[PDB]
RNA sequence: CGGUAGGGGAGCGUUCCGUGUUAGGGAGAAACGCGUGCGUGAGCCGCGUUGGACGAAGCGGAAGCGAGAAUGUCGGCUUG
RNA sequence: GGCCAGUGAGACGAUGGGGGAUAAGCUUCAUCGUCGAGAGGGAAACAGCCCGGAUCACCAGCUAAGGCCCCUAAAUGACC
RNA sequence: AGGGUGAAAAGAACCCCCAUCGGGGAGUGAAAUAGAACAUGAAACCGUAAGCUCUCAAGCAGUGGGAGGGGGACCAGACCCUGACCGCGUGCCUGUUGAAGAAUGAGCCGGCGACUCAUAGGCAGUGGCUUGGUUAAGGGAACCCACCGGAGCCGUAGCGA
């Protein structure tokens, strides 16, 4: 877990989101940015800025390129809930929860490893 | 009447069971009433099997040379056989040494001609 | 004259013991 | 050799080179030798078979390897009509064999 | 030597206290794993990690002495 | 004889008799056994029927009841 | 309902992304895998990654036998973790002659929750004394509830209104 940055007390939620992330696992800085945004999902942010986030600093604070960078961990927990009350039939049958998300990713250099080699005689 | 406080006292008495349910398929090793019915299944059926173990083979070894009398001559039964032994004198060849049946099948040949000379 | 290797071995009270069963 | 030792209820037919972990053997010491001359089937080319109870001749030899419980096994039963639940466990020497000689 | 209600006969552990500013601990309690060794059993002993403070061997004494169900109580957390 | 109990609406099968049509695992008594406070083997599956009535381990043998074509081990064995 | 980061807060300048909410670094501290949701922070619950099993197989599904596979072994010696398949196999408790259920109670977890105490009497074990044994109130220069106090109660002879 090299750069790990985003946040906490989102006001998204754990079910709706993650569908989002999930699909960004595995995947380029860039394969990643060009698909959220056109994800018709509200999920797409502050997301957004989280893919942007956990990147850019990591190539000035450490020494890692633009490229080769690939989101390696991503995983939306739930946070703190307020129970809410909210009035129907003599108030009985209530509980109601807000389950708040604060994922936490992390970006890191791919491996791999191509050496080509062949004969050309002349 | 403020009791001594179970605390971690109640605390071990429920982890130990969890412990035991560590290779269970079902969700009976994540809780102590799931596992509960379960040690109980683990706590008879074990009290089972182990005497069981020993029937659990008794129908083997028989199993065994059953299939391995419809092929060599006298299809009536290897009770005859066991006849033969026992009127004859050898105490060994046991339902467990049954085993010259599968390997080395040249020894169990052997005394397939010894139980008719006999009987 | 006591054993110096940490561990006295006196002879006080130690317990009262018991007193009938029950 | 294919023999057939008498454990004292047990008969296996304990093929040289392997370990058999037998009953109590208050006769036998930690790391002693024992000696079985009960030995029913004998390998020598053709299985032998002896007449008269056990053999007359020869005998299996090996040293057994220290006597332990080995694991409590630890059996126990259980009851429905009434709460009853105990645990107990078995010790069992299991003192195992070895022996090497081996033949047809 | 199957065993309910019951009767009788033996013990473990927990908080505290006497015997203890003796001894163990910052070269370090508590929380979790493991060695799956040990006892008839509830458990005990040793130890790694984490973690942050004291706790407490043995016998006895005094207990508000360990419950997964009393449409329990309080709080948190699943499912539709 | 003394200390502490528990339990008083039990059920079923065989046998000997009252109730009902000698109809009911129905009901009410006596006797024995089982269940009820003991599994298991067998009757396909049926606690109360039958055998046998479990300190424990054991890839150890022989039997009871019930069976032996296959399915779950065991005679399409012999004679009329 | 709601407790305590640390010894003192030095409780986080500046820098980077964002809407000058939020986070990550740079630093401070023995610790912030202690920083204002903050100490040690388990369980129920909710996820990622890794090994194995997983579409022609079914019934509180574990257990006994048990192949293969991903690893760890020993300079074979056939073992330590997952488990295809196979023989059996209808939770617990309570209440009942009798249920697995269409008998009932229980969503899960942590904590919490049911024969204790006073006086007196009758027994059992044990201890001191002994046909004798033993006090209650009170007094007390009391490291101490001792001593004194035996007023009183119980028993060895009983029976009868």
């Amino acid at each position: 877990d090299e750069i790990t940055t985003r946040g906490y007390s989102i006001s998204m939620s754990v079910d709706k989101a993650r569908r989002v992330i999930d699909q960004i696992r595995g995947r380029s800085y860039a394969e990643t940015l060009m698909i959220l945004e056109l994800m018709p999902y509200r999920a797409c942010y502050p997301i957004f800025k989280l893919i942007y986030s956990a990147a850019a600093n990591a190539s000035h604070n450490k020494q890692f390129n633009k490229a080769n960078l690939i989101i390696s961990k991503a995983e939306v927990n739930k946070g703190i809930t307020l129970k809410k009350v909210k009035p129907r039939a003599r108030g009985r049958s209530y509980m109601i929860l807000r389950p708040t998300c604060h994922i936490t990713i992390v970006l890191r250099d791919i491996t791999h490893f191509d050496s080509y080699d062949k004969f050309l005689e002349s | 009447m403020t009791r001594v406080k179970r605390g971690y006292i109640a605390r071990r008495r429920r982890k130990k069971i969890r412990f035991f349910a560590s290779s269970f398929r079902g969700a009976h090793s994540r809780l102590t009433r799931t596992i509960a019915q379960q040690k109980i299944r683990a706590l008879v059926s074990a009290h089972r099997d182990r005497d069981r173990q020993k029937r659990d083979f008794r129908r083997l070894w028989i199993t065994r040379i059953n299939a391995a009398i419809r092929e060599r001559g006298v299809y009536y039964n290897y009770s005859k056989f066991i006849h033969d032994l026992y009127k004859r004198q050898l105490l060994l060849n046991r339902k467990i040494l049954a085993q010259i049946a599968i390997l080395n099948p040249n020894c169990i040949y052997m005394i397939y001609n010894e139980i008719i000379k006999k009987e | 004259f006591r054993l110096d290797n940490l561990g006295p071995q006196p002879g006080s009270r130690k317990r009262p013991k018991r007193k009938g069963r029950g | 050799i294919f023999a057939v030792v008498v454990i004292g209820s047990r008969q296996y037919i304990v093929i040289p080179g392997r370990w058999i972990y037998t009953q109590r053997l208050k006769g036998a010491t930690v790391n002693d030798k024992i000696v079985l001359n009960k030995v029913l089937l004998v390998g020598t080319k053709a299985s032998t078979y002896i007449g008269t109870p056990i053999v007359t001749n020869a005998a299996v030899h090996a040293v057994v390897e220290e006597q332990l419980l080995d694991d409590k096994v630890i059996v126990f039963k259980y009851k429905k009509k009434k709460n009853y639940r105990r645990n107990i466990g078995h010790r069992q020497p299991i003192t195992r064999i070895k022996i090497t000689g081996i033949t047809g």
